[PDB]
């Protein structure tokens, strides 16, 4: 018969379902780093100018 | 392997059981109402159920209109799109002519009735329609009413008017022409006449009479010819698209069935429901689950499988039902040895009556199905008219031969020229041999009766049928003395009072509070006996009107009379057909003093189970 | 016919959906739980 076989049928749509709600597990890790990394492009980058700025400076002072 | 859930009710489950084990199917498992309650349908279900409704219905309306509705039982299996998309065109286009075809018999109908009435108005007030100088009244006129009318416009009208009229085919059409503002002068005269003005329905009347009359003429020429080739057209459709109708229908209709049986499991109402699973080959299955007597036997099967009470089976009743009925036919020359030809009809095919030409292809009265259903019986019908033909010879036993009357083994005339079962006595033994089949008839009842409490446990029943027989030694002993005149009547009144007794005796165990209604459970003795001998007497009395019909009953019974006695014949023949049909009702008005009215079976006041009427009809 | 089939089926179908609602909520969480330890360590990182 089906018993626990149609129980089985279940155990495997709402792992379709868990495919989908771990394919939402992993767009959060992802747009989580993908941001994360352009903060630190940004820290870089204004410290960048904020260096070449505070090293004109003491030359032209020099 | 295709699972079921099966329902039905408690009291057939394991017949259900047994049908179905039989049938092929395996893991019987019963099921809870929590468990039925999980199958209710759902939006988009319900939306097809709708629609296949939908499809149902429009293949009635159209399929209607073609021809005629039948159903076969093959289906056409496609998608709901595919029945949406085959329906639209086929029901668009016979919608369309049904409704032109009626729009042009209409459109004749007046343009037939009233050509020559406005065609003689038209002339009449020719250019007289639009001319604000002259105002014109059409009216109709019979030749009676026209002097009356000319004498009452002329006190209303005066000299200042022209009454003119033309003749249609009866009386006239009349045309009054009047000065505009003596219009009211005008129609006051026809009102209080009582004489109605001429005009046709809606806008044709509103259009000038010229044109309406001109129109009119040609409608009534063209109909004819329009009419023609929407028929044409309506019979091409007929001939090609009646079957696909019926195709499509069917499959809906299946559909329709399997879609309500789910929602009706999902409520979980029944009583007794089943689990199971069937293989491939089993799904088919598991669903499904002499000539004389094996072929009525035959569909008693269905019935012996099928028990509802401790009573048996009513299988018996078929061999109960034969003797009478064959026995029904037991006339002369005239009758049973002429009803030949009535058998052959029915059973075979002759183009003799009308809605009977090809039986093969089951055509009757009855539909076409339903007379497929009726072979069976057609065939039985068959045996009682032979059986009828022989218990004609039996008839001639005691009205031909040298060796057993002193009527001749030839007459010189026709066979049956004298009639011998006119004395009371030989007449009489053939219906007490009738009466005697009726005492045992009460007997197999009533042991009936009995069985039912034996094997259902209901006292009450039990009682009633084991009580009753007390009174049938007591209906045997004044028999005997009856019947033998001289064999008790003292061995009778003595032995009586301790039958009476027996009688009684546990049917106050059962109590009845209807102490009375023993005189009318005589009574349903008395009425078999009653039927069985008026099935012999009117049997015998058939033929004997048949003296003075077929025999001799002019001149003094010379040779002549054979070529003279057929100016009776032919009014007397028909007369008897027409009441011995009325002798064929007797057997199942037989049945229903013991079927109908309790001794062992169902039926009494409604109650499960279908009458014994029904089931004998294909049988 | 035994009433351990359509209970003990009820039962183990209500069973499964009860999993799937358990590893549904533990990994949204879990999710989260991750996108905010980066993010500690994304500002660990940024001070140094």
């Amino acid at each position: 018969k089906l018993e626990a076989i149609l129980s089985q049928e279940v155990e495997a749509e709402i792992q379709a379902l868990l495919q989908e709600a771990e394919a939402k597990a992993e767009a959060v890790k992802r747009e989580a780093e993908e941001k994360a990394k352009a903060l630190l492009q940004a820290r870089e980058r204004a410290l960048e100018a904020q260096y070449r700025a505070a090293l004109r400076r003491a030359e032209s002072a020099g | 392997m295709e699972k079921l859930v099966l329902a039905g009710p408690k009291g057939r489950a394991k017949e259900l059981l047994q049908s179905l084990q039989q049938a092929g199917v395996v893991h019987l498992e019963t099921l809870r109402p929590e468990a039925l309650s999980a199958y209710q349908l759902s939006p988009e279900e319900r939306a097809e159920l709708r629609r296949w409704e939908a499809v149902s219905a429009g293949a009635e309306h159209t399929l209607s209109l073609l021809g005629l509705e039948a159903e076969p039982a093959r289906p056409f299996p496609e998608g709901l799109e595919a029945a949406e998309k085959a329906l639209s065109p086929i029901q668009a286009h016979a919608e369309g002519l049904t409704r032109q075809k009626q729009e042009l018999e209409e459109e004749l109908a007046l343009a037939q009735a009233y050509l020559e009435p406005l065609e003689r108005l038209a002339a009449l007030a020719h250019g007289l329609d639009k001319s604000p100088f002259l105002r014109v009244i059409p009216f109709l006129l019979t030749e009676k009413e026209l002097p009356l009318v000319e004498e009452a416009l002329r006190k209303a009208l005066e000299d200042r008017y022209l009454l003119a009229h033309e003749a249609y085919a009866g009386g006239v059409p009349a045309l009054v022409v009047v000065h505009r503002k003596e219009v009211d002068q005008a129609k006051a005269a026809l009102s209080r006449a009582g004489v109605a003005e001429l005009r046709l329905p809606g806008a044709l009347g509103e259009l000038p009479l010229s044109e309406a009359a001109r129109r009119l003429k040609e409608r009534a020429e063209a109909a004819p010819r329009e009419l023609s080739e929407v028929r044409q057209h309506l019979a091409k459709l007929a001939r090609e698209s009646a079957s696909t109708l019926q195709s499509l229908w069917t499959r809906a209709q299946d559909e329709v069935a399997r879609l309500k049986a789910l929602e009706e499991l999902a409520s979980g109402r029944f009583g007794f429901a089943l689990l199971g699973y069937v293989p491939v080959k089993a799904k088919p299955k598991v669903e499904e689950a002499n000539p004389p007597w094996v072929k009525p036997f035959e569909l008693l099967v269905s019935f012996l499988n099928t028990p509802k009470y401790g009573t048996f089976d009513p299988t018996p009743v078929v061999p109960i039902f034969f003797p009478f009925w064959f026995g029904m036919i037991v006339g002369d020359i005239g009758y049973a040895l002429l009803f030949y030809l009535v058998g052959r009809w029915l059973s075979g095919y002759v183009k003799r009556n009308e809605p009977l030409v090809i039986d093969l292809f089951a055509l009757k009265l009855k539909p076409p199905v339903l007379a497929k259903l009726v072979y069976i019986l057609n065939w039985m019908v068959f045996w009682t008219v032979v059986w009828g033909l022989i218990y004609g010879e039996f008839f001639g036993t005691f009205l031909e031969h040298l060796g057993v009357f002193g009527t001749p083994e030839h007459p010189g005339l026709i066979p049956i020229l004298i009639h011998r079962i006119d004395t009371a006595k030989t007449a009489n033994l053939l219906i007490l041999l009738s009466v005697a089949f009726g005492v045992v008839m009460v007997f197999a009842g009533l042991i009936l009766r009995a069985y039912l409490g034996l094997k259902h446990r209901h006292m009450a029943h039990f009682w009633e049928g084991v009580g009753y027989l007390g009174g049938l030694l007591g209906i045997l002993a004044l028999a005997a003395s009856y019947l033998g005149n001289l064999q008790a009547g003292w061995l009778s009144a003595l032995m009586y009072l301790g039958f009476g007794v027996f009688l009684l005796s546990v049917v106050m165990s059962s109590i009845w509070l209807m102490i009375p209604e023993i005189f009318t459970q005589a009574g349903h003795i008395l009425s078999h006996i009653r039927i069985y001998a008026v099935g012999a007497a009117g049997g015998i009395l058939a033929g004997l009107l048949t003296d003075v019909g077929f025999a001799m009953a002019e001149r003094l019974g010379l040779i002549g009379v054979l070529l003279g006695i057929v100016v009776a014949g032919v009014l007397h023949l028909l007369i008897l057909l027409l009441t011995t049909l009325g002798h064929m009702l007797q057997p199942i008005r037989l049945i229903w003093v013991e079927f109908f009215t309790k001794f062992g079976f169902y039926e009494e006041n409604g109650r499960p189970y279908r009458p014994f009427k029904s089931v004998r009809e294909t049988q | 016919g035994l009433i351990k089939s359509l209970a003990e089926k009820e039962k183990q179908l209500l069973e499964r959906l009860e999993a799937a609602k358990k590893e549904a909520e533990e990994r949204v969480k879990r999710a989260e739980a991750e996108a905010k330890a980066l993010l500690e360590e994304a500002e660990a990182k940024a001070k140094a």
